[PDB]
């Protein structure tokens, strides 16, 4: 099965999710990288409050989340904060 | 700005005394006569026809097609200063040769060519030529001074 | 103003005299020519034959203003010359005040 | 017919002089550059956006400036503290009460991944309590009168001296005194701002030095003036790279300067004022130091005196981000201008331009290693690149950027349109906003609005940019890079790439770098290599290809040396010629070739 652009402009194959290469006009393609300038990276963050952050500040060595869970190969090695 | 707080050319004593000098004939000539070609320069005495204060010329042509010219007193009472730390490297020279001659000028080639510099002995002057082509007069106005360390 | 010299209330006691150097340099074929900053004033360095020199002095001026040869804070005593034929490069390795006439014919 | 005379007149030292004979301009550059050195290869962060103002208050402060940048999605490498950091302007100390803790501050930064620049002045505090006075006293490391006490003038600490850089040995203990031993408070993510070098002296003769001070040598100030700021530039670096251990490249901002200064690090053009005409005079003041050699130049962007208006400020910031030192900076009493505080079309517009600014980095510091190596500048005027179009020998409301890039910053309130002057003879530009080409030679007039930065790439260049820009230069530089591919008339571009780790003397160390040759010709795009000593290691890859003037290919085909043929997917947009390869996904350090049947 394909995958259906957010917004319903476009339609890609199922291979192009996540594949660190931004083909969605609205970013809904790179929910887990840093390749489109508008996407947004969920953070789960058990034991507080859920967080988007920019899809630019996954993997850039920057402790975004406090589950760490947006530097995941960035070198940067993120303890979890959130209590 | 306050202008007032900084010297115009006027206010500026050397600069004065030096742009009081107008476009004429130089009274610097060189003395063929103390020419020396060298390993790394061409030096020649220069002297003020009307003060006999003796400078020394040193003049270099440099490999990457450039050429230093430098002017110092033969004998100085104090040395004069010359800027350290600047140049990266003592730079590296190209052989001056006579390659031609008459009684008020000598014609230096730069190597195997085709830079040439024609110094003419009275008045002193320089000129830089590429071939034939000028591409450059020093002193041509006549407006060169130096003065010399006083007691 | 030779040897001692006052400007304003500040006194020069020149011991040395004096001591200043300069020389000519004509560029035939050549109308326009660059370089020697730090001055606030255009690209193309204008002839200062009706006026000041330009001055190489390194210098704190306080609210400088524009189109004038006042020194500022820096100096690169190194002259650019270009025309439709050549370029050619004027370095005056000298670390004293320093005062740059230019003329055209 | 026509000539001009050049007249040289020193107040003291001998007569030597450089005739550097060309032929070109660029003969020029190589003459001067082996005589004076080059520009020194900037660390990749003193490239990005430097926000700075005279005086950022506290640790507090500068904290909440960081985050600032990050809440409103705007980049920013390094935040500056000017003199009320310190100590009653004590250099080399820190306010007790409004910079207690600087290493944690530094720390902060530091996981942000941003620098900071503490300004350190060459004027020492006359005060039996401040060890740097106490140790440069006894040592005898002043400059002195003729008398033989030490010369005592007026500067931002009251009475002060001021410490004989002319002396290698004054030097080697300045270059020590950066030691993170020496310099308590101070740690890698810290870098130096030297101002006031020429020197400045608040009671003196011109506002500086009196000549018959005597300093190393005997020699008198009126002999070593102006290299007295160059000596202070130089010993800073110095101390930057000794307290790495000789790893770390310096940054070293200076106000004073001479001949050999680009050696050193960045200069700027001092105290401006927030008026049209001095960001109009930004460009041929930088012209003028990029011709003999200085590449690392820059104005206060906003102006340091008075407010601008907030028109103003945007087309500062929009002529700043295509400057190569980019910093804005304010004088005490001016209000607060970081960028965020405008309203939102101003924000817009200024975020617009540091995006445009850090997605050319890649661009920019090949340019600067094409400086390093070369002696070429950075910002060019365009007679550099046109030697025969005599009408440009004057131009100075536009520059280029190495070859490639033509830059005309709209610099009037109210702008309608701008009048660009495409030169060139079959010479093609494309408008990198709207990738409408145009033929050279022509008078343009471009239409602009407040968002406006009128940038042409000329035909037969490519150009490198990080697409995903993130909030500081350290973030970027592992990410993919794009290639902007614009065809000349003969359907061929070529282009360079520099990449080393960002910030060490690594590259020259142990050739750990990288520099490839971009180049088209036929229908054909080839990467190699344009030095084989430079290896690297590193995840860069080629993330996309954008072809200006390119009509639509039946397929694509990728070959890389180690790897199957593949073939990519692209898009094309037949209104404006623009063709998009699609994720080549090749590594940088590979040779490849994408071919277009
Ligand atoms: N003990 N001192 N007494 C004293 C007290 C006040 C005053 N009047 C104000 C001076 O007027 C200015 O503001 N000049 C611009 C200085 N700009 C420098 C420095 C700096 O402003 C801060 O490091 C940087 O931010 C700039 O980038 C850099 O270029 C004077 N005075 O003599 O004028 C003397
Ligand atoms: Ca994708
Ligand atoms: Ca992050």
């Amino acid at each position: 099965k394909p995958f259906t652009c957010l917004d319903g402009t476009a339609t890609i194959p199922f291979d192009q999710v996540n594949d660190d290469y931004c083909d969605c006009k609205d970013g809904s393609d790179e929910p887990g990288t840093a390749a489109c300038p508008n996407g947004s990276f969920h953070c789960t963050n058990t034991g507080y409050k859920p967080l988007y952050i920019l899809s630019s500040r996954v993997n850039d060595g920057v402790c975004d989340c406090c589950d760490g869970t947006d530097e995941y190969n960035s070198g940067t090695v993120c303890e979890n904060t959130c209590r | 700005v306050d202008r007032s707080n900084f010297k115009t050319c006027d206010e500026s004593s050397f600069c004065k005394r030096q742009r009081s000098i107008r476009p004429g004939l130089s009274p610097y000539r060189a003395l063929l006569d103390t020419l020396q070609l060298g390993p790394d320069a061409l030096t020649v005495h220069l002297i003020h026809e009307v003060t006999k204060v003796l400078l020394v010329l040193e003049l270099q042509g440099l490999q990457k097609d450039m050429t230093r010219i430098r002017i110092d007193e033969l004998e100085p009472r104090r040395p004069r200063y010359r800027v350290p730390d600047v140049l990266v490297a003592d730079p590296p020279t190209a052989r001056l040769s006579v390659s031609g001659r008459d009684d008020n000028s000598v014609e230096l080639t730069v190597a195997e060519g085709p830079y040439k510099i024609i110094l003419t002995a009275q008045p002193f002057r320089l000129d830089l030529l590429e071939d034939r082509s000028l591409l450059l007069s020093v002193n041509a106005r006549g407006l060169m001074a130096f003065e010399h360390q006083r007691a | 103003g030779a040897w001692e010299e006052t400007f304003k209330t500040h006194s020069d006691s020149k011991p040395y005299g004096p001591t200043s150097v300069g020389l000519d340099f004509s560029l035939p074929g050549m109308e326009h020519v660059y370089g020697i900053p730090e001055h606030a004033d255009s690209l193309r360095l204008k002839v200062t034959e009706g006026g000041e020199p330009y001055r190489l002095y390194n210098l704190d001026v306080f609210q400088y203003e524009l189109n004038n040869p006042m020194a500022l804070y820096g100096s690169v005593p190194v002259l650019l010359a270009h025309s439709f034929h050549r370029d050619l490069g004027i370095f005056w390795l000298n670390a004293a005040e320093t005062w740059v006439d230019i003329s055209s014919n | 017919t026509p000539q001009t005379d050049i007249r040289w007149m020193s107040e003291s030292g001998i007569i030597d002089v450089f005739l550097m004979l060309g032929p070109s301009v660029f003969d020029v550059f190589r003459q001067y550059a082996s005589l004076t050195g080059t520009q020194a290869l900037p660390p990749l962060f003193s490239l990005g956006y430097h926000q700075s103002r005279w005086n950022y208050r506290d640790e507090a402060d500068v904290l909440e400036v960081d985050q600032g940048f990050d809440d409103h999605n705007m980049p920013c490498d390094v935040i500056w503290l000017d003199i009320e950091h310190a100590d009653g302007k004590r250099y080399f100390t820190w306010d007790p009460t409004r910079f207690p803790q600087p290493l944690n501050m530094l720390e902060h930064l530091a996981s942000k991944r941003r620098k900071l620049v503490a300004i350190v002045d060459p004027h020492i505090k006359v005060d039996s309590g401040y060890r740097v006075h106490e140790e440069l006293r006894n040592h005898g490391l002043y400059v002195k009168t003729r008398d033989g006490s030490d010369y005592e003038g007026w500067c931002w600490p009251g009475s002060a001296s001021y410490p004989d850089f002319t002396n290698p040995r004054m030097r080697a203990w300045w270059s020590n005194m950066f030691s993170f031993d020496n310099y308590e408070g101070s740690a890698p993510n810290l870098y130096v701002w030297n101002d006031m070098n020429e020197p400045s002296v608040f009671n003196g003769p011109e506002v500086t030095m009196l000549k018959d001070a005597v300093h190393y040598g005997g020699w008198e100030h009126r002999d070593i003036h102006n290299i007295y700021g160059l000596y202070v530039h130089m010993a800073t670096a110095d101390g930057l790279i000794q307290r790495s251990g000789g790893i770390e490249r310096p940054f070293v901002l200076s106000r004073a300067f001479f001949s050999g200064s680009q050696r050193f690090g960045a200069v700027w053009t001092g105290d401006n004022t927030a008026e049209w005409d001095h960001l109009k005079i930004s460009i041929p003041m930088c012209l003028s130091l990029a011709l003999v050699g200085l590449s690392f130049c820059g104005a206060d962007v906003g102006g340091f005196f008075k407010n601008p208006e907030p028109e103003l400020l945007v087309r500062w910031y929009q002529m700043g981000a295509y400057q190569p030192f980019f910093r804005a900076h304010a004088h005490l009493d001016t209000g607060r201008r970081e960028p965020w505080l405008l309203a939102s079309q101003y924000q817009d517009a200024i975020r617009d331009a540091l995006f445009q600014r850090y997605s050319l980095l890649p661009f920019w510091y090949t340019l600067f290693y094409q400086a390093h190596k070369e002696g070429f500048p950075v910002m060019r005027p365009l007679w550099v690149q046109y030697p025969e179009d005599m009408s440009t020998f004057s131009i100075e409301d536009q520059f280029m950027l190495g070859d490639a890039l033509l830059i005309h910053p709209v610099s009037d309130a109210g702008a309608h349109g701008v009048q660009v002057y495409l030169p060139g003879q079959e010479e093609v530009w494309y408008d990198i906003q709207s990738y409408q080409k145009h033929h050279g030679p022509q008078t343009l007039y471009l239409p602009v609005t407040l968002s406006s930065i009128p940038v042409f790439q000329r035909g037969g260049t490519i150009v490198p940019r990080w697409m995903r820009v993130r909030r500081s230069s350290d973030c970027m530089k592992d990410d993919p890079i794009t290639l902007f591919v614009a065809l000349s008339p003969q359907g061929t571009a070529q282009g360079e790439l520099f990449l080393d780790d960002g910030h060490t003397f690594n590259y020259q160390t142990r050739h750990e770098f990288l520099l490839r040759r971009f180049s088209f010709s036929g229908s054909t795009l080839v990467s190699s290599s344009a030095d084989p000593k430079g290896h690297l290691e590193t995840p860069i890859w080629i993330e996309r290809v954008v072809i200006m003037g390119a009509g639509k290919p039946a397929a694509v085909v990728l070959q890389t040396k180690g790897s199957p043929e593949s073939r990519l997917s692209f898009q094309h947009d037949p209104e404006t010629s623009v063709l998009i390869l699609r994720k080549p996904g090749v590594s940088v350090a590979s040779d490849w070739s994408i071919h277009l049947r």
